[PDB]
């Protein structure tokens, strides 16, 4: 396959997208979520779709193009073998420390349970705070409510599941939207097919 | 795992390959007229490292010299090595040289990288023209076709003169080049244009980042402050650009924006990718009151995508050679002896079992007559 | 300026180099030895196992940034080879070759090298005496190929005969050790007055004494020595090679069996080939042990460099202003034939400056009565 | 504030087929919500990702659990006891690649969750490789070459062809193993042995 | 900021280490134990010594530039100890204390130390128990010094009695590494099945069910089991240690047979100290090897901070105005007056300006009709 | 010659010697006020060698994290862990530190010097005025007089901030202000008046060498130009001088060319050595918008001048103590318990044998009683 391969995540992402991607003349021909390589009314472009931490890694060793992810997930995984075009100002949101509601922070030192561990490590590092950081893969509003951690690091939009879990957000680590990405040798050889798509993005946009 | 990542044997028919490839390069850079030169895997640091960078420092592993106390280093890259050859001998002309040789790196250069690469490349002193670049990107494209990949070269270029005199005419902190040149290399634009807005002419900074690939109208886009050095820089990349999509139909991109040896190269950067891989396969560039410019590349990087003819390989039989009596062994040791000078490779079985690899042929004797016959 | 043992080597030696290791490479490969080209370094595991104690410390040590854990500098290729074959020979016989690169922490001779290109061979899974004339074939067909006025001469020995001596004397490690200290200094006084207190005494005299004559050594050693087969066998092993080495190679043969360098590695025959009246071996192989059968060789391809001599290269050069009166259609013709001018071997610049001149200019390539054609200078 | 015993559990697979063991253990479910309650008043259930019931066990915030010997493998159960193995929930790590496509010539890149099961497998296999982390589903690496392999769990191997891909090697077997938080051990034993009598009674 | 299992240790906390360090260290020297004090790094020749496979991936690694040779930074003290016993110790009794640093390369439990405190006490050249019991007390006077709320549980084992089953059954590599891992797991059921396979699995099972009751688990055993010395005498000393800690001291006491840590190391007789329910334990002590008789623990003074208390400091000032409106006779008295404060204890400063605060300021030296007291803030 | 070259076993009485002074001196700094912090023996590099000079970073050995990846050192020196420490806890205000802490060099200080020094010392940070430089000469000369020793320390002021104006007020090169230090360390005088013959205002800079020592005249001898930060930085050395005679009598010599640490120094410098030693037994000076000044010393090279009290080393009769019923062996033991309190060093006997090293008293029984003698 001699084309572009773009890399994106189920459901939010693919949804918010998609506007870009008519405009861009990208359309696909059957609906994702409807039952793993997907064409488009471009011949030269198809989607890869996947789970969202898996961009990056999909991008970065080529196996697709140019991606759509998260900037949660670029800053945690590290985006170092990419390059970050533009921020599509969709599928917004903010990491954020969150523990028990009311609860005050315990005397001893503080356990973060957390999906983000460098994000967690990298900012409780810029707040000069000394902490333990707990590996989750799963959900991690249990985290608190069985003291595994004091604190969690987590996406949160409205704070509804956060609530509903008996919890509260705390400090504000930095905003989040996802990014378009773009595999560094792709950007190169490929850029003929990708400048009209990129445009179209940024006119959009 | 029992090697060290990116540290990995290269056995059998590889090994044959790669002492093949190493030859027919190096011959022909030497026929091209490029002095062949061959310096030692250890120096004392002093002169290994005089002039390097940061990361070249890093990357030379350190050992002690037991005879005098003093560090030495095994060297990581073979071109500080042609610049101190190029200093004793070369005198104030044209000097070429080619070499190959291995070098050892601490780190990985990026995703799954070697650490003991065999570095071969070449090198042309005492010319300031252009004209020298083009004779290198010559060199260097007979050199790959050669080759009979149906790997395809693409090509990138860049050149640090044009950041360095923005950075100079902007006045730049230590500090903000860094951050700048960080950003660069993760393509960060939308973080770019915020750190820009701040720094003292930062939409030039940010146009070289969004309009480089663009390298036609890349100065129409810059300050009136900016449009001397920056305005040769444009015009020495678009001559580059042309040669190598006329003369060698090659797929160009340009990017000012790579500033990877920031520290040595004075200028133009070449940087050559094999299919859809992330390290570049070759590395080339202006480097330095005497003038230079050269190349390298990982030979075994092109194992994957070189093929030799299949080899043939030839067994004697144990019994048909014992039963000879002393001269008739001498006819068939001077009839294998030219089997071998016409590059087959040819085993005297010690034992009857003795059976080489990859046995393409026989050597067997019917009626007084040795000849060769498919297993 | 060069660390001491540490040298460049450049321009026509650099070439002449090139071409050596390239042809003896070559030359291995067609008598039907695998190439293997192991890396300048590993973990000290698998690098250093079962490794001497001058090996040891002739590997430089370095520390593995990725794992905190201990690499060296490889300072000898042979045991790599030992770990190639331990993966990829199986039971049956296997043929290595190699060359590349080492380094020594120190010198092994006055001034000698410290970054020798170790270039040798090896058979694996052999017993037979066989498996050492091929080896020895190998190898003079090689030194045969390099037209040298210089004279190889060549020592064998053979540890097995000192071992099965020691052993059938019951031999204490520090009275081996004298021994073998006095046969290395060839302190002949003094091995006779501590051989008339040893038993055997007459035997390890014997040795040092009438060891140059494999013919009738044998005959001279004690009736326990001449009954054991190990002895008899090593003194076998040592005429057969003799001969071999002379007959089918010319070769001129001094036998010493006192010589046990590498007592602790070599388990049997011991070859040592000197170049003219150099000091250290130019060569050196022989019986060793991967219950895995194994012998060979290697040289430092570095020290063939000096009794070795290529051909006077043609270094031509285009004339500038000539070239570029040409147009389109003349230059194709002068690149076609400056093209073939190049695989002849013909080393022919293409000049970017009226001022741009090779070093060791023979030839230029000028034009003359529309005719491109070489003269010297 | 709750002194009797918290399980931790993976939802689907493992739940349903630990729950004949459960109810033979006096232990039901009250629902089908983060914590549950049981009949026994002194039991609750965690559901969380099966990767997660090792970090909760070994923590203590769960006393005990049940998970994969494929996930206690790759996690390390460094700091747990692994006291029965329940024989429920069996599959197999294998190396897994393109249907009939052969081995590349260079060093072999394998895609995969089981990073530290990889790296210790094709280790035991004298194979040096690249090993590349997936958190999503991998059948879809090797069809794009970001690997030439993957290691995943395979029960049938439906999945595997149904994706174009064929088993290579078998790594090791693999069923859900019952773990135990060390303190939890020595602490609440009292509370432990019936129900680890039960589970040992309903496995044979 | 810092690496994982690296902290500072601060302020009280840090004044609080300093005086447990040299109490438990000046304990132990007036119970007769020589105070020795070795280096952080070592070459790794003597340092990694006779060292298991876990100790030595722990170890640090580091290039001496004066030798180009591997040292090492240490990760337990221990090994030092036999090299300055092997030099120093003599044929009889000798004893040694320590309290040092020491970097490990990985945590050993969830969140755990990478640079403990190691301080421990070891008495060589006695095969009795009763320096088994010396031991004992002496741990013992150091923890009762401590005052602690904190209560320490002790757990007892003999790596000796599965040694000896496993040699009287005739067990293979494979089989053994089984059991233990089964017994490390606590797996009863998976026991009880690969024991009615294996000969004398009877007693293997026996060991992991019936080894808490020490009084009764010899009559338990086989009879080729009863029969032999080892694990009898192993039983009995095991017996002796566990009613001294009761008696003695007071202590809580387990057993556990089937505790095989340090299988490698450990030639008899183990102690376990756990302090409150902490899974890592405080103490470590047991038998071991130096032919030469040796047994003693260590601990890491740091995890004792959590579960210690000294008294509240008395930090004290003195004004600055009032100090320099004296005159130099009535200095000299205040600063007789201020080093008696100090030599009982007190922390005073002395101010360099008016602004100059001492943190956790407990009092005021102050100047009242004629006299200079001490006032609260 | 079993362990690496400055590095030593400390054993028996000198190993309690020195655990008795570390705690000494470590309780005299806290009792004078300075707050006891200690900090790991291993950090990340960022910020173990952040602000570190060129000496310092090469004598911190490096070892890498497995858990991250990343560099870690085995610190050479605890001042820059002070830094930090003050840097997160100290505030606005004055702060005190004391520590004592082991340290590890990858290469000795000077001749025959110790790799692991125990590196014991106090700081001040947020005073500006010298009144902090002479409270410290105070803590420490309290200390060293402490000590009761025979051995005399002899005393060197510097000041680096007058060669730092010299060679910005006469705008110096990289090269030459290293050219005038390696001479200055060397006092190699006649090159000296030579290559400052060449430098501008090369007077002055041969003026520090030649006349420093005599500090009060040393800033008439200097040009016009020089004679603001030099000006106070004379008086300053003057002060100190002074101080240091008067309320310690103590013998006082003036090097202001003395230059160790110009990266970290930023201003006075305090060296001390121990009768004629060449390593000072003492370091102190002035370093860094946050002020600071402070001083250590390797307390093992205090072992050789310190003497303690003899030990009362005793032993119990092994035969009569068996001979006692429990009752009488908890008394004795009650007795025994007594006197390890009073510091005596009481051996309980496993066998008849089992004799202490320097037995210098028994316990015995006589008629009922249990009393010492002497051997
Ligand atoms: N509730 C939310 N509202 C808006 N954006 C969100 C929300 N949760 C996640 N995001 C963003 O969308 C991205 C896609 O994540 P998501 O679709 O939830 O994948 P997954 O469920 O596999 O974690 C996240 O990386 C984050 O940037
Ligand atoms: N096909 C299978 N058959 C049996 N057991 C399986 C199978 N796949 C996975 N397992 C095991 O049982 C669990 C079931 O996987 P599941 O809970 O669906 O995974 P996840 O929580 O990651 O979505 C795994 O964690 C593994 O231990
Ligand atoms: O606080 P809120 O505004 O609700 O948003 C935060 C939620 O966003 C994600 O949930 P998602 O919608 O992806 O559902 P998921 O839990 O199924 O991933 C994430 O898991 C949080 O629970
Ligand atoms: O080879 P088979 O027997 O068909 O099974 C293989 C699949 O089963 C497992 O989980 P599954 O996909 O069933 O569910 P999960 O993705 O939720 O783990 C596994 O992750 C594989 O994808
Ligand atoms: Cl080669
Ligand atoms: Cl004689
Ligand atoms: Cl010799
Ligand atoms: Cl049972
Ligand atoms: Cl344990
Ligand atoms: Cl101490
Ligand atoms: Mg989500």
């Amino acid at each position: 396959f001699l084309g572009l391969t773009l890399a994106l995540s189920k459901g939010r992402i693919l949804e918010e997208t998609m506007p870009l991607l008519r405009a861009a003349g990208v359309e696909l021909l059957e609906d994702p979520e409807a039952s793993l390589i997907f064409p488009t009314s471009n011949p030269n472009v198809r989607v890869l779709i996947l789970r969202a931490s898996d961009v990056p890694t999909y991008v970065e060793h080529g196996a697709a193009d140019f991606g759509v992810a998260g900037k949660d997930v670029l800053l945690e995984h590290g985006a170092n073998h990419v390059y970050e075009l533009l921020d599509l100002k969709i599928a917004q949101c903010k990491l954020m420390t969150a523990g028990v509601k009311d609860a005050p922070l315990p005397n001893r030192r503080l356990r973060i349970a957390t999906k983000y561990v460098n994000v967690a490590r990298a900012y409780f590092a810029s707040q000069g705070q000394q902490v333990d950081v707990i590996k989750l893969y799963g959900s991690m509003e249990l985290a608190p409510l069985v003291g595994l951690g004091d604190l969690i690091v987590d996406v949160v939009d409205t704070g509804n599941t956060l609530r509903a879990n008996g919890l509260e957000a705390r400090d504000h680590i930095c905003d989040v939207s996802s990014r378009l990405i773009v595999n560094q040798v792709s950007y190169k050889r490929k850029f003929a097919l990708l400048e009209p798509i990129l445009d179209s993005f940024k006119n959009s946009i | 795992g029992m090697l060290p990542d990116g540290v990995a044997d290269v056995l059998f028919e590889d090994a044959h390959k790669q002492e093949v490839l190493r030859h027919q390069l190096t011959q022909q850079l030497i026929t091209h007229g490029y002095q062949l030169v061959s310096p030692p895997m250890i120096e004392f640091t002093e002169s290994l490292l005089s002039g390097a960078s940061e990361d070249l420092k890093r990357q030379t592993f350190k050992i002690i010299d037991q005879l005098t106390g003093r560090l030495m280093g095994i060297r990581a890259d073979i071109t500080p090595q042609i610049l101190r050859i190029d200093a004793h001998h070369g005198g104030d002309g044209i000097a070429r040289y080619c070499y190959a040789g291995d070098v050892i790196h601490t780190l990985p250069s990026g995703l799954f990288g070697s650490r003991t690469p065999l570095q071969l490349g070449a090198e042309i002193f005492g010319c300031e023209s252009i004209a020298a670049d083009i004779e290198l990107i010559d060199v260097l494209f007979s050199m790959i076709n050669s080759l009979d990949m149906s790997a395809v070269l693409h090509v990138d270029l860049g050149h640090v003169t044009i950041f360095k005199r923005l950075a100079e005419l902007a006045a730049l902190s230590a500090s903000d080049t860094e951050q700048l040149m960080q950003l660069y290399a993760n393509k960060n634009l939308p973080e770019l244009k915020q750190v820009c807005q701040v720094l003292p002419m930062g939409s030039d900074f940010y146009t070289l980042a969004r309009f480089g690939h663009d390298i036609a109208n890349l100065l129409g886009r810059l300050s009136e402050n900016a449009q001397t050095k920056i305005v040769t820089a444009i015009d020495e990349l678009q001559r580059l650009k042309a040669h190598l999509q006329v003369q060698w139909q090659c797929a160009v991109s340009i990017d000012v924006t790579e500033l990877s040896g920031y520290h040595y190269h004075t200028g133009i950067v070449f940087n050559g990718y094999i299919n859809s891989e992330t390290q570049p396969l070759v590395r080339g560039g202006r480097f330095d009151p005497r003038q230079a410019t050269g190349f390298s590349m990982d030979v075994s990087r092109l194992l994957a995508h070189t093929q030799l003819d299949a080899p043939f390989i030839v067994l004697i039989d144990y019994d048909a050679f014992n039963n000879l009596d002393s001269a008739q062994r001498q006819l068939l040791l001077q009839q294998v002896a030219s089997l071998r000078q016409q590059g087959y490779r040819v085993t005297m079985p010690l034992t009857a079992e003795d059976m080489p690899v990859g046995l393409t042929h026989r050597l067997s004797l019917a009626d007084n007559q040795w000849r060769l016959h498919a297993v």
